[PDB]
């Protein structure tokens, strides 16, 4: 993607504001974050399965694979947020969670917005065209790409089993790395006047 | 800390 001037401005504005917010009142520890990815069956039309992973600095919260019958809708994403939140509630056994996710249509439509309001989630400002500011993408997915190269799955189950081994392979500090990098990435974005860095 |  070739950033326009308005897109760089939005990146710069959000970056600068988030760095100051965290300095004023640190909130990284309250972030829950996610993203969707298509996992190809052949990693050397083509079969693929979509995964959604949810996590915080404390660790893996929830992940799910899009199954036959299911549609990628705001209705589905709302049900996923409810399930994720139940798992977070078990795992956290005090300030409310803050969701960082991109502007994919289901993320920003009803009834996703109402679900977030009902469960007590703030949504973090996120600028368009910025996977370099989305930790699931710049951290988890980067390491997952490394892991999948260059495997071959036969079915959806083998693809799931490889994602599982990937997740279970990670050390306890792996997630914290991705989250904590946000400060440095916001700053690099400010340093480059809202461009990529 | 991190998840149990
Ligand atoms: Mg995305």
């Amino acid at each position: 993607h070739e950033l326009t001037e308005n897109q760089k401005n939005r990146r710069f504005e959000v970056s600068s504001s988030l760095i100051l917010r965290n300095h004023n009142e640190p909130f990284l520890d309250r972030i829950v974050t996610c993203d969707e990815k298509w996992i190809l069956y052949d990693n050397r039309h083509p079969k693929k399965v979509m995964v959604t992973i949810w996590w915080s600095a404390a660790g893996l919260i929830h992940y799910s694979f899009l199954n036959p019958g299911e549609t990628i809708t705001s209705e589905k994403y709302a049900q996923e947020i409810d399930e994720m939140n139940q798992k977070l509630q078990r795992l956290q056994l005090r300030k409310g969670p803050i969701l960082l996710h991109d502007n994919a249509r289901p993320h920003v439509a009803q009834p996703t917005l109402q679900k977030l309001n009902e469960l007590g989630y703030e949504v973090l400002p996120h600028p368009p065209y910025s996977p370099d500011l989305l930790p699931t993408n710049y951290h988890v997915f980067k390491h997952l790409n490394n892991f999948l190269q260059g495997k071959r799955f036969h079915n959806q189950q083998d693809a799931e089993n490889a994602f599982q081994e990937f997740v279970e392979s990670q050390s306890t500090d792996f997630y914290a790395t991705g989250i904590n990098q946000l400060i440095s990435r916001w700053q690099k974005c400010v340093d480059c006047n809202g461009s990529y860095f | 800390l991190y998840f149990a």
